[PDB]
């Protein structure tokens, strides 16, 4: 028994959450080519047989509204669950449409003592957003 | 047996601790791109460790910065996977 | 490209 049983009933959900379109007074960018990433990601786990939600441009409010509501359906059918971030963000922070969310707070709502019917099931976070303003110059080999 | 309340997480991030992360306005973000095509490719060979190597790998050999602005031209980038995960994870039973 |  070193892998996850990935033989329940259903492979489980694949929530995605498409932040393009910022309101004007957080002063960020729209995301231009995001919703090339939405479409594949959608495409790509559904070929995984991954029940896939796409949401997009959501407010700091409605994120955690949402993974909060989903972190309380009963996944006890499912092998595991997926949930992709796509937007503006900062080390440990992610943008709702009109300003930041804590990943922490985010992804704590699935803890295994917070989500029984996730516990011991692989719970996976992919995340497209900046952690900083480093620029990383490369090295020619 | 309790097992942590942290493990059996899994954070697939486009980029290292610190950096910027790029995305292309045209053709969607380096790391998304990469990893649609590492798993449409290894989702039915490959232990998801090893398929999120094959994109690490993708996004630092394929993709290079373009830009007019000197500050930001010519910039490369390296995904970061951080694994709390307790098993293999194969998509395949 | 852009930067997030």
């Amino acid at each position: 028994d070193n892998s996850y049983k990935m033989d329940y009933p259903e492979m489980g959900l694949c929530i995605i959450i498409n932040n393009k379109n910022f309101h004007k007074s957080t002063g960020m960018t729209s995301r231009s080519g995001t919703d090339v990433d939405a479409a594949n990601l959608r495409e790509t786990f559904r070929n995984l047989k991954y029940e896939v939600r796409n949401k997009n441009d959501l407010t700091r409010e409605e994120i955690v509204e949402l993974m909060r509501d989903v972190s309380k359906e009963d996944h006890s059918k499912r092998s595991s669950f997926v949930c992709v971030l796509l937007s503006h963000g900062e080390e440990g922070i992610i943008f709702g449409t009109n300003g930041p969310v804590d990943l922490k707070k985010i992804t704590n709502f699935f803890r295994g003592d917070r989500c029984r019917s996730l516990t011991g099931k692989p719970k996976l976070f992919i995340i497209q957003a900046c952690r900083g303003t480093e620029l990383d110059c490369g090295i020619e080999t | 047996h309790k097992i942590p309340v942290e493990a059996d997480f899994l954070y697939a991030y486009s980029t290292a601790p610190g950096y910027y992360s790029w995305r292309n306005s045209k053709d969607g973000s380096w790391f998304i791109q990469s990893l649609c095509a590492m798993l449409k490719q290894y989702a039915d060979k490959l232990e998801f460790m090893h398929i999120l190597t094959r994109v690490n790998r993708k996004v630092a050999d394929e993709f290079e910065s373009f830009s007019f602005d000197a500050t930001f031209h010519a910039k490369k980038q390296i995904p970061c996977i951080v694994s709390m995960l307790t098993k293999e994870l194969y998509f395949y039973h | 490209d852009e930067v997030d």
